[PDB]
């Protein structure tokens, strides 16, 4: 059947040799059964056990029985023809049926069958897979191909690994070598030197006097010159059989079959990952080989990694179609399309394929390149790149040149950062975040960012010792700078001079425990945070009357205790986020601010609220969330801006009907708290609905069912 | 039950996952 | 099987002829194994060991039995009979097994049994091909362009494995030979033993101790029979020689190592085809004589002529006018564009559509485009970006007629195309891609010197250094936008020489200080400064003595003031100074009242001062993401604004004659701190809810007669 191209020129040449003695075997046999027989006559004088051989010629009288000649004839063919005459075709078809059996012992053990079968089977798939002729040639590719070429990979490489462990094959078909070679030996050893015992001519002496009269006998074998020609044409096809078997041990020992190189195929084609195959799979890739080398060289395109990585990016092409894209497309916090491939192989050039994305998310992709279909993303403005290492192509690197504006590189090691990226010119918002500090890659590896011009936005989660020159060199331009060390303190020394053009600076975890003096050198700052800073002390606020600027000073998740008064000086603050924080009173100077207008305290130990929030006429949301503040003073409801009144988890016994006063409240915050019942007033509020008043449902059920349906309405309409 | 197991181990024998797993084996 | 391909005439006359003597062979060995005997009586009289040959006639009493005459027709069977008469039948079936073995191991060996099958069925392939016919004939599936190109490469493949070496030629000629050498020999000895065959023979072989009688005369029955198997035997293999001659004739009257497509490639409009050589020419030879169709319709996969007719073919069925109407959008030119981006090739279909203006070529490899591009009508720009485009001189001639604008995207001179200097009509030119090479400082761009007609040229082409080629070549220059994305500007007042030149953009040059060779151009209406990182504007002094510039662009710079003497400019009609650092624009500024369009948002100004109640012709005021608390009185002088930028700011209030603004196209408030629209802005039916920008909060604190009126004007 398919185990042809395992037979090479020699297996066939043996069968055809089999086939023929095979023939000859059953001729002889035949012939054997059919007109085998020895015509007796009697020598009438005898001289010492031998024929004596001592007017007109006249017949010799026997005076013998036609069945007592039959008798003759039977008992000296039995016992003085020899015993190669009279066996000869049974042991020419023993012969070859042994030849036979050592030639197909492999194709039915089933050790060895098993792995014949499985090789057949899938270097023949991979001859007529079309994937081959597209690699070789080196798209769009079907579905139903695609699945074949992927499960022939698979299949592949499961193969390679079971077969490779043994040399179960190599050692059975050597054996079977062995054995056909010594079996040649044996035959033609014992015909020839038999082969000459086949004579016309036989003298018998049997001693059935008592039964037909004489002793010996002189016998004609009629089938001896056709059976003498017979045996010459079998020794001399076992010749050639034994020939060709020596050929075969010649090839099978010359060389080590156990043993493939690859180099002719892989040097031809561009796939250099070829491996040098080994033992039984080697052995019969030198058995394919020495049926066609094309069996092979088509074979060997799926033992490449390159070939299998290729096919997954084609394969990772074909099944991202652009309707699911569409569908998972979705939007950021700056109403963005946006695309999060998250765990893939390569990218999808479907992706590449969308016009309307502005945000396409690279989280965890080895190893991939950009395909200049780029240029079909037009709207593509911010590039995620999460510890994927990018390779670029020159049209695509001057497309995002010209268009990228927006990068954010999170890597866990120092050389998986791109290296194109100092070559990005419309960049401004870089967020590098993983350690940047290493051992002579400290800042060298991003000094390459002086080749970036437009940098505005800079943040830095990389648990930096030591603030880096390189950003004292580019800080001119720079406009914001968040550097998070989530534990590492700074050592500024006043090294933000230079810089001058920041409005926000978000020191976010960086356990300063003190606020040093480069925020007070600078002046352009409206936007300050010091988050998580360790924050003990925060008396340098006086010198904050400097920046006139500022408008948002987010002191929150510090140590701070207490608010020194001359935070009464910074009337340009608009948000003043002292949350989680442990602060316990509130100075009166801090509410000399007419201009906050988001007074977050939550979290903290305020016990009381003052007075002088009346003042505050500009606060939107009062969150007080969590603290000790037992009463509301009536004079919180004089400001009447208040949107957000988050008193959630304090100690709040009773809330004053004056809320009802309170127009801009649209959600209150009043559930964990020791609330006795709801005023009627709430329902004052027209813009408050149950979305926004989060309570308690008991606590819901207070109010009158003709305020509650109200309330219920507003969150209906 | 000698065609449901030749069935179930030739199916498995072509199963990605028996893949995966010796993967995580080994 | 498939095989009767590669079996012509001859092969199957000797197959035939084999299957023939093979069928005598039987015949005559049946009769052999079973009625073959001699019937030999005893010569009563004998003269000299010879048949002497010498009242109702009696048998001769030869008093012998039934075994003795079993016996003396074995032994005179084995010792005097000819060896030809009794192995005849044997010796045909080995000449006929001999035979057959010649004629099947060219199929059986399997270094040429693999190439006969790889061949027949690329053979077959191609001839059950429909792409053929099509290639015969001078539409097809997706499945049937693919499947050609799939067997084209197949092709290829198995002409590069096959024509490397002869096998299959060698393995016939020697198999020819042997058969020729074979009928010599079974000719001359079955001729020279034919004769041997004869019913009377005269046995003598001694077995007088045995029998008694020295000679015996035997009839042989089968002889004659014989002889008329042996005679018949002897024409097959004249046949058989002659035939098998013929063949080694036709494998010495011509090279079979040598197929020559010429009868096809002058039949046929592809004159590439190659003369195929070695044992690929061997078998087109021998299907040639089975079949000259199937080598006639196989011709058309070893010429790349074809390969090219099936690629536009293939990308023609891809891309049809349906698709391409699908595939039509407008540009910022209000012309029509088709974005062809990476294609294989070029379609027919896009240049069959008349309606094309602006073509366009982003990354497409191999473009070589037809006349057909004199098919377009409208065709005035041709956005070639990374293509080498191919021109022949018809069409190169038609460009000449109506090409107008072309932008090229290059790298180097790698995508720079040629024929571009030749074009002296048309009247606008893009350029972008590196030139400051070295060893090649803007060596590239020299050969623009014949276009004429040339009106627009922009460059974006991050030049280090300005070059003296574009200073010769600008003479003819309308518009001119230079940016070199980061990199310093050496004008080095060189650009008086550039009289001619009416906009004059400058985009990131970084200057960082005014070239003083734009004081000498009396033609400027637009200067453009965006992004030159400019700090301190003292050159503006110096821009006195022009009486031409109608509007600066200084924007997105960090200019921290505005002197006092850019007053002076009355020309001037539009100030672009927007995300700047300007921390109060003085009154005195505001002395043009004549500026139409502003633009001074992302600013640092903390009150609008109090000459823009100066201000009387102008249309919009960019005022957003600032320090600006209220619309005072001053931008309340204004009665011709038309949209306010206003966004984003801590503006506490719009007063009343905002109210009066009817003309108020639009206005942006992206988080401005307004308490509430005025009732003012109800004055105002005209602006309507897609006119105006509002916040949702901002916009349903109107009347709901006030809300229900926007809605409806919206509708209506
Ligand atoms: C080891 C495996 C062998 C397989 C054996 C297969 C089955 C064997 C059993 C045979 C079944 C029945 C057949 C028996 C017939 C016996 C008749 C018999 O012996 O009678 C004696 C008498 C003796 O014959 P003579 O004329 O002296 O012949 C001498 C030759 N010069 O014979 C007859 O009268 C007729 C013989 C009958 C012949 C039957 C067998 C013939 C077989 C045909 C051979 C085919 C040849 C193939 C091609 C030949 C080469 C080109
Ligand atoms: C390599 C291995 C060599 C194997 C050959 C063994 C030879 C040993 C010789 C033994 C020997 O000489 O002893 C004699 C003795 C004969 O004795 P007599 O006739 O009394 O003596 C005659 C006087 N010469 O010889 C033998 O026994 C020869 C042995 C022959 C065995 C050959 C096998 C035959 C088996 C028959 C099964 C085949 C059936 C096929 C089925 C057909 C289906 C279509
Ligand atoms: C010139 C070239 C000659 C080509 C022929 C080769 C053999 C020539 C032999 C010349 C010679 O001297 O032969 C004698 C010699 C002895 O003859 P006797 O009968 O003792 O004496 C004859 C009385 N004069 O004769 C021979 O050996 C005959 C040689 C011919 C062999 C016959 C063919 C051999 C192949 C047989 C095929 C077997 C196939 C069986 C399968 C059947 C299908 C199921």
């Amino acid at each position: 059947p398919a185990y042809r191209i395992l037979k090479p020129w020699w297996d066939v040449f043996t069968d055809y040799i089999s086939i023929v003695m095979l023939m000859i075997a059953v001729f002889g046999g035949t012939l054997q059964v059919t007109q085998d027989k020895m015509i007796c006559l009697p020598c009438k004088w005898v001289t010492k056990d031998s024929c004596n051989d001592s007017t007109g010629p006249t017949g010799i009288k026997y005076d013998l029985d036609r069945h007592q000649y039959n008798y003759v004839d039977a008992v000296c063919y039995e016992n003085r023809l020899h015993w190669f005459a009279k066996y000869f075709p049974y042991l020419v078809l023993l012969h070859t049926l042994i030849f036979l059996a050592c030639s197909n012992f492999w194709f039915k053990f089933p050790r060895t069958s098993s792995k014949l079968e499985h090789f057949v089977s899938i270097l023949l798939k991979c001859f007529d897979s079309p994937w081959t002729t597209r690699a070789l040639s080196e798209g769009v590719l079907d579905k139903k191909e695609g699945e074949q070429a992927k499960a022939l990979f698979e299949k592949v490489k499961k193969f390679r690994t079971h077969v490779e462990e043994g040399d179960i094959v190599y050692r059975l078909y050597m054996r079977q070598t062995i054995i056909k070679v010594i079996k040649f030996a044996l035959i033609i050893c014992y015909t020839v030197y038999y082969v000459h015992n086949i004579k016309f001519d036989v003298d018998c002496t049997v001693d059935i006097e008592s039964l037909t009269g004489y002793r010996t006998y002189r016998c004609a074998h009629p089938l001896a010159t056709l059976f003498k020609i017979l045996a010459s044409f079998y020794i001399s096809l076992v010749i050639f059989y034994g020939l060709i078997c020596m050929y075969t041990l010649w090839w099978m020992l010359r060389r080590s079959l156990k043993k493939y190189s690859f180099e002719s195929i892989r040097e031809e084609s561009s796939y250099s990952d070829i491996p040098d195959v080994k033992n039984d799979f080697a052995f019969m890739l030198h058995l394919i080989d020495q049926y066609d080398p094309l069996y092979s060289k088509r074979f060997a395109v799926f033992l490449s990694e390159v070939s299998e990585n290729k096919l997954r990016q084609l394969n990772l092409n074909n099944e991202w179609t652009l309707d699911k894209l569409r569908q998972r497309l979705t939007k950021n916090a700056q109403d963005k399309l946006e695309l999060h491939l998250f765990m893939l192989s390569g990218i999808p050039d479907t992706v590449f394929d969308l016009v309307e994305l502005e945000v396409l998310k690279l989280e965890l992709i080895p190893d991939v390149t950009i395909p200049p279909s780029i240029a079909q993303l037009t709207g593509l403005k911010e590039l995620w790149l999460y510890h994927t290492a990018a390779k670029i192509e020159a049209p695509a690197l001057a497309f995002l040149r010209e268009n990228l504006r927006a990068l954010h590189i999170k890597f866990t090691d120092i050389k998986e950062i791109p290296l194109w990226i100092y070559s990005l010119k419309t960049l401004e918002e870089l967020h590098l975040t993983g350690n940047l500090s290493a051992e002579n890659n400290r800042y060298i590896v991003i000094d390459g960012l002086r080749e970036l011009k437009r940098l505005k936005v800079l943040r830095l989660k990389s648990n930096l010792s030591k603030l880096p020159q390189v950003v004292t060199d580019v800080g001119v331009h720079l406009q914001k700078l968040s550097i998070n060390n989530e534990g590492t303190k700074l050592i500024v020394l006043n090294s933000l001079k230079k810089m001058v053009n920041l409005t926000e600076l978000e020191l976010i975890r960086c356990d300063l425990e003190r606020i040093p003096h480069s925020i007070f050198s600078l002046h352009n700052l409206q936007e300050i945070d010091l988050k998580d800073n360790n924050l003990k002390t925060i008396e340098e606020i006086i010198s904050f009357q400097h920046l006139h600027r500022l408008t948002c000073l987010k002191l929150w998740y510090n140590h701070i205790a207490y608010i020194p008064i001359q935070i009464g000086n910074l009337t340009n603050l608009e948000r003043l986020y002292l949350n989680r924080n442990k602060i316990e009173k509130i100075p009166t100077q801090l509410f000399y601010c007419r201009k906050l207008r988001y007074l977050d305290l939550s979290h903290n130990n305020l016990t009381f609220l003052p007075a002088d929030i009346g003042l505050l006429q500009n606060l939107q949301n009062l969150a007080v969330t969590a603290n000790r503040i037992e009463a509301l003073p009536p004079e919180l409801f004089q400001c009447r801006k208040l949107r957000a009144l988050h008193l959630g988890n304090n100690v709040l016994q009773s809330l004053p009907s004056r809320v009802g006063e309170l127009t801009n409240l649209t959600q209150i915050e009043l559930r964990g708290n020791r609330l006795e019942c709801l005023p009627v007033e709430l329902g004052e509020c027209p813009l408050l609905k149950r979305s926004g008043l989060v309570v308690e449902e008991d606590l819901f059920s207070t109010l009158p069912p003709e305020v509650k349906e109200r309330l219920w309405r507003a969150d209906k309409e | 039950k000698i065609e449901h197991f030749i069935s179930i181990l030739g199916k498995c024998f072509d199963s990605p996952w028996t893949t995966r797993a010796l993967s995580e084996v080994s």
